[PDB]
């Protein structure tokens, strides 16, 4: 009763950010924060496939304040690789037997 | 005096007189008839005196004793108001069933702010029944707390109610109403006393056992002998007969055996 | 002269004085009242009659056709100062608790009378206890027993005493009981039953969703909160446990808590004695039989049982009390009691 | 008699009722009142008077006749709102000290990094709200102002707004200030709109406070906190790195700030020095620093029984039967090993 | 409440009760009840009092509300056709045929309609059959928001009914209403009250002598 043909007429997804798309987002993020160049985003958004947005922004984020850790100026692909290889929303583990 | 509505004139407000406004809401007057229709179901009528002219007759044995009199004696049981009205309406003078009952939401606490207008009443009319029924409930609760503690008029006066128990528990306290007594219906001598009372004046065909009649009443609750009187004189329109059809309409349901 | 003083400040008066709150404090000889109505005008107040001697929120004379402050209210009283403003002790019948009675004294008048443990121990004195249970077990009996058994003028406030629907009259007793409190001693500010906040309503009230609740924020910010305990021992004891507002179970606003159960066969026997002393015992009846049977007496059965077998006894003008009498006596108390299978079906 | 005249000569005025306001029209001002409860009333004022000084939301005064607004009046005035630990839950510490300082101290570390300071933290959580804001007066500068969300539960229009310029002026006159709402599940973090005419005051002011906040003169050398028990009611204006953007969280520690908060507590009143913790550690479950400090409690209750100064162990072993066994809920626990 | 002659303190219907005197000449016996008064505007200067005020709202419908029916016309009811019949017509104006047989003066009575029936039908044709002073209501109009609405309404019905004439009234709602189940502490706590204490308190037992035999199904 709630998508028939005149109410939402069109219903479209929002498939998650392929491979670069999310980098796209990243970059986003990484444009106004002060960024050393030498950070390749290619690399960053190949070494976490299937990473949503928020995972991506979180991503950035947290190398934003990794470079702040140290006090920095800019940021290294270390700090984006840092952030990529974050915790990714990954828990924990016990391991637990 | 203090708390008195006196004469005020709205022109300047300069107290005039002093006057002396529900009253008559609550209290108005049963005079009813005697205990004709008993007959057997007179031991809850001895309690009845033993509990309400005890607070009543002589006041001299137990300020003797000097223990407090009692105030509710719970007259629930099978659902007893005809009478419980009729019965202590021989006193005629002290049965005033005033009980406040029927306007739940308007009578009581909004207008019984404090019931102790009732109380001054009743301190001017120590003849004067209580009856009852069902945190307002909670709040009067505490207002009994507050006077049916061996202080009123006759210093009991009639602080009874009844019902036919599962409202809030607080007032089951025994501090709050003494007996408890229910009402055991009438039965096999009852029953027959009241089956000669019920068929004395109808003009039957006379003669007749009643005991069966009393028997086949399972305990019932004691005018069912008038009604059962009514449907026989409706197959008439008495012979043994009658009665025994009236039962039967009565009576059925029970029926449908097939699960012994 | 002094009296052509007085009869100039009966000048400033109109003759149909009015009564309003007042608001605020200015002082620029006129304030901004508030009649039963809410008149608030920059009405003048009496100057030489004291002007700032009450606070806002406080009532005050007033006039009608300017509804100006006329003057200080009148000295105005609560109706609960004989209970509150107090003009048994320890135990006449030792057979209960035989501990809270210790504990409550422990946590009331040690802290009250000697608090110079608090600094001695790094520690800090009681500011609530609640005490619960069934309806009449030893919770408010222990209290009425410590309101004697003190060294300090104990106060007894009906926890529905607070219960006036008055414009702010809740609020009212709260400031007038607490100006009390404060103001009059250190003192014991017994609340009982207050447990009236959940599952209940009135007729004679009207809707306490914003009648009483912002009179509980005004009790509440009094009590425990702003103008804080200094040592005014104000303790709120109950008889359950659930149907309150969870803004005060958290700490501070009261601390330690009291259950009570009910007594026990020691006890049983003591508060037997206590009761079966009223009346010539018939020494046959077995009072173990009544102890193990009602083996769950809260504490009016007990009372109400032994009173109600005397009257059975003494409607005959008997001095002894055969068993049959306890029996009926306790029946009629003891209604809707089956205590057998289950269980019942053991040992 | 000392003024028994000057009373009857102050006499020719009598106007301005108490006329709370609602709102204002245009093209001329046509501001909105309510006198103390009759009806709405779309006034003009009396022009004598300034077209600003009757912001919406305020008693001021109104002829009685006309109505025309008069000199006015807010009554209504300011008596309305109410450290070692440096290291607590260990993590929330760090990002605690970077978002406090850091912006406070060298806006160099993310202003030249072109990420922004980090000047706000969406706290969920015994966690301590509260002690870890004090921690900060330890390090913001020396100030630390208590506004709790629930006394901010104020039943008046634009007050609550009031009282957030109010705060946020009297912060930005001080500098590196703490400000520490609560309550913000009782205060809310999704627009919830009913019908009700009710809890609208929390939207004008909650609006009002996004404007002051952050941006429009920022916190900067201030810090004003709302936080929760739990991310659970966010909203997309909230998450903003200028509002709240370290969103820290803590519970129950497990015997580490445990035994801590014990020896805190210790030494805050007369104890007993050759006393271990990790012993009473695996005895706490879990408990709130308050339950501990309520252990500590009935340990000072025991040795107000018995004539104690160096609280002991033992004390403290009957204080552990209390809160542990004898309050671990009533006493459920024996009669099988 | 009267305190001396042609004097009386008056319950008002605008908001202030007043202590106004009276018109002297109304007899002395007659300001009693708190029934309809009148005075002037201004001076509150009593006039006169009248019995009655604020009808049932159906007052009996009082025009030819009778569905002008026949005893075979009900679609085929003949059990309660005949019951209501001769236990109805002839003994709601009899006085000596019950007591030919000392039956009782009769009281309530019940029926119940469900899926292709007409019980209801048969009350309309006994309304019609009827000619006395009936007055028709549902018992869903008791449920409203403040104290007591519908119970004092049924309560001024009883008063009116047993004022008026003692002859015939009925009322048409069973179900939801007369609920005997008392026992829920999960909505109508006062709402439920007030429906079933009105109506226990209203059966009274009986009136014995008042609107004769409501029935509802
Ligand atoms: N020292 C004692 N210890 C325990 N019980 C006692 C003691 N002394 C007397 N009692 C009994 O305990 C009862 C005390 O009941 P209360 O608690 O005062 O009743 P209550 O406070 O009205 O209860 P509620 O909850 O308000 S209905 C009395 O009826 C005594 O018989
Ligand atoms: N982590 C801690 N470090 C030091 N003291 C603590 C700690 N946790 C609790 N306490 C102490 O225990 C008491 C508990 O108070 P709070 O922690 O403010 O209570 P709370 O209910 O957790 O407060 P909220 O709801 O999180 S604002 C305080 O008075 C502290 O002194
Ligand atoms: N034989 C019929 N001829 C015409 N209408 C009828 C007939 N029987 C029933 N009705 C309709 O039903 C109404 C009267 O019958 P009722 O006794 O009120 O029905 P009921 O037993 O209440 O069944 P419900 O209420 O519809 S479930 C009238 O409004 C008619 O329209």
């Amino acid at each position: 009763a709630l998508l028939r043909s005149g109410r939402l007429d069109r219903k479209i997804e929002f498939p998650m950010p392929n491979e670069e798309a999310r980098a796209r987002i990243m970059q986003i993020h990484s444009r106004k924060m002060n960024v050393s160049p030498d950070v390749n985003y290619e690399e960053l958004a190949r070494c976490t496939d299937d990473f949503n947005g928020a995972q991506c922004k979180a991503v950035c984020v947290e190398a934003g304040m990794i470079a702040l850790r140290r006090g920095a100026t800019e940021l290294t692909h270390e700090d984006y690789m840092e952030g990529i290889l974050e915790v990714q929303a990954k828990k924990k583990a016990n391991l637990q037997y | 005096t203090p708390n008195c509505r006196v004469a005020l004139r709205n022109d300047s407000y300069t107290l005039h007189k002093i006057l002396p406004d529900p009253l008559v809401s609550l209290m108005m007057k049963v005079p009813d008839s005697t205990y004709e229709m008993i007959g057997g179901l007179d031991k809850q009528i001895k309690e009845i005196k033993e509990v309400i002219e005890l607070p009543v007759k002589h006041p001299e044995l137990f300020e003797a004793l000097g223990i407090a009199q009692p105030k509710g004696v719970l007259l629930y049981g099978p659902p007893k108001t005809l009478l419980a009205r009729a019965v202590a309406h021989h006193t005629d003078c002290t049965f005033i069933r005033v009980s406040g009952s029927e306007l739940v939401q308007k009578f009581i606490g909004e207008g019984a702010r404090m019931v102790r207008e009732l109380f001054v009443m009743a301190r001017e009319h120590a003849p004067s029944i209580i009856f009852m029924d069902e945190s307002e409930v909670q709040r009067t609760m505490l207002e009994l707390l507050n006077q049916l503690d061996g202080f009123e008029a006759t210093k009991n006066i009639k602080v009874i109610m009844a019902t036919n128990d599962i409202l809030d528990s607080a007032l089951l306290r025994p501090g709050r109403i003494d007996r408890k007594i229910e009402f055991p219906p009438p039965n096999e001598e009852a029953r027959l006393d009241i089956l000669k009372i019920h068929s004395r004046k109808m003009n039957l065909t006379r003669g007749i056992n009643l005991r069966k009649i009393a028997e086949l009443m399972p305990g019932a609750s004691g005018a069912e002998v008038k009604g059962v009187c009514t449907e026989a004189g409706m197959y008439a329109l008495v012979t043994q007969e009658d009665f025994e059809m009236a039962v039967a309409k009565v009576m059925q349901k029970d029926s449908e055996k097939n699960m012994s | 002269k002094q009296e052509e003083e007085r009869s100039k400040v009966d000048d400033l008066r109109g003759t149909p004085m009015s009564v309003g709150t007042l608001e605020e404090i200015i002082d620029d000889n006129h304030a901004i009242v508030s009649t039963s109505v809410g008149s608030e005008h920059y009405v003048s107040i009496l100057s030489f009659v004291d002007k700032d001697l009450l606070e806002p929120g406080c009532s005050v004379l007033l006039n009608h056709k300017v509804h100006a402050v006329i003057g200080v209210l009148m000295d105005d009283t609560d109706p609960l100062v004989t209970v509150m403003k107090v003009e048994q002790e320890t135990y006449a019948d030792i057979g209960g608790l035989d501990n809270q009675i210790q504990e409550i004294k422990e946590s009331v008048e040690l802290p009250l009378t000697h608090p110079e443990y608090y600094e001695e121990m790094g520690i800090k004195p009681p500011k609530g206890v609640i005490l619960y249970g069934p309806p009449g077990t030893g919770k408010t009996l222990l209290a009425k027993a410590v309101a004697n058994q003190t060294s300090a003028t104990f106060l007894r406030v009906v926890g529905s005493e607070l219960i006036q629907k008055y414009l702010g009259d809740g609020p009212k007793l709260v400031r007038e009981l607490f100006r009390v409190a404060e103001e009059h001693a250190p003192s014991i500010v017994f609340i009982d039953e207050i447990d009236a906040i959940g599952t209940k309503r009135y007729d004679s009230n009207s809707g306490g969703e914003r009648e009483i609740q912002r009179t509980m924020l005004e009790l509440l910010n009094q009590l425990d909160g702003f103008d804080s305990r200094g040592d005014v021992k104000v303790i709120m004891a109950t008889n359950r446990i659930e149907t309150l507002d969870p803004a005060l179970i958290r700490p501070g606003r009261i601390d330690r808590k009291i259950e009570f159960p009910l007594p026990d066969e020691k006890t049983k026997k003591r508060i037997f004695q206590i009761h079966t002393s009223r009346m010539t015992l018939a020494d046959d009846v077995t009072l173990d039989d009544l102890i193990m049977a009602k083996d769950d007496l809260s504490g009016a059965d007990i009372k109400a049982i032994c009173t109600e077998a005397g009257l059975m006894a003494l409607r005959e003008r008997r001095m002894k009390v055969t068993n049959e009498d306890f029996k009926k006596s306790k029946e009629n108390v003891l209604y809707k009691k089956q205590e057998g299978t289950p269980e019942g079906l053991y040992l | 008699a000392a003024d028994k005249q000057t009373l009857q000569s102050e006499q020719p005025l009598q106007v301005a009722r108490c006329t709370k306001i609602i709102n204002a029209d245009s093209e001329d001002p046509k501001y909105i009142i309510n006198v103390k409860q009759f009806a709405k009333f779309v006034v003009d004022l009396s022009d004598q008077v300034a077209p600003t000084d009757i912001e919406e939301g305020m008693r001021v005064g109104v002829d009685r006749n006309k109505y025309q607004i008069h000199i006015p009046l807010p009554p209504k005035i300011d008596p309305t709102v109410t450290y070692s630990d440096v290291g607590g839950c260990k993590e929330q510490i760090e990002k605690l000290r970077e978002v406090v300082e850091t912006p406070l101290l060298h806006p160099e570390r993310f202003v030249n990094l072109g990420i922004e300071p980090p000047k706000g933290v969406l706290l969920f959580g015994g966690t301590g709200k509260t002690l870890c804001a004090r921690a900060v007066a330890n390090r913001t500068d020396a100030c630390f102002i208590r506004v709790i969300g629930s006394e901010l539960v104020q039943k008046y229009v634009g007050e609550g707004a009031r009282m957030v310029r109010e705060l946020f002026e009297m912060a930005r006159t001080k500098k590196a200030c703490l400000i520490f709402f609560d309550e913000i599940d009782a205060i809310g973090g999704a627009r919830f709109d009913d019908g009700a005419g009710g809890d609208n005051e929390v939207q004008r002011t909650m609006l009002e406070l996004i404007n002051q906040l952050d941006g429009f003169d920022p916190r900067g050398n201030i810090k004003v906190l709302m936080a929760t028990n739990r991310p659970d009611t966010l909203d997309p204006a909230l998450m903003r790195p200028g509002r709240l953007d370290r969103k820290i969280e803590f519970s129950l520690p497990d015997l580490e700030g445990r035994t801590h908060i014990f020896k805190i507590h210790a030494r805050s009143m007369s104890v007993e020095r050759d006393i271990r913790f990790e012993l009473l550690a695996r005895l706490c479950p879990n408990s709130t620093g308050a339950e501990i400090r309520s252990v500590c409690t009935e340990a000072g209750m025991f040795a107000i029984r018995a004539r104690r100064k160096i609280a002991t162990e033992k004390d403290f072993l009957e204080a552990v039967n209390k809160v542990i066994k004898s309050y671990a809920k009533f006493s459920a626990t024996p009669r099988y090993m | 409440e009267a305190v001396d002659q042609n004097t009386a303190i008056v319950g008002s219907t605008t908001g202030s009760n007043y202590y106004v005197r009276i018109l002297s000449t109304i007899d002395r016996e007659l300001l009693k009840p708190n029934a309809s008064v009148a005075l002037h505007k201004h001076s509150n200067a009593l006039v006169d009092v009248l019995p009655p005020e604020a009808d049932s709202s159906i007052m009996m419908l009082t025009s030819d509300q009778k569905p002008d029916v026949m005893y075979a016309d009900i679609g085929g009811m003949d059990i309660q056709k005949q019951e209501v019949r001769e236990a109805v017509e002839l003994p709601l104006t009899h006085f000596e045929l019950y007591k030919q047989i000392g039956i009782d003066p009769p009281r309530g009575v019940l029926m119940y309609g469900p899926p292709g029936c007409g019980k209801t039908m048969l009350a309309k044709a006994v309304a019609h059959h009827t000619t006395a002073a009936f007055i028709r209501v549902v018992g869903s109009e008791f449920v409203q928001k403040y104290l007591g609405e519908g119970p004092r309404m049924v309560r001024d019905v009883f008063r009116l009914a047993k004022e008026n004439a003692p002859a015939i009234i009925f009322i048409d709602e069973i179900d939801a209403i007369a609920t005997k189940r008392f026992d829920a502490q999960t909505g109508a706590d006062r709402e439920v009250q007030r429906i079933l204490l009105e109506l226990l308190n209203q059966m009274d037992g009986f009136d014995q002598n008042v609107n004769v035999k409501v029935i509802m199904a």
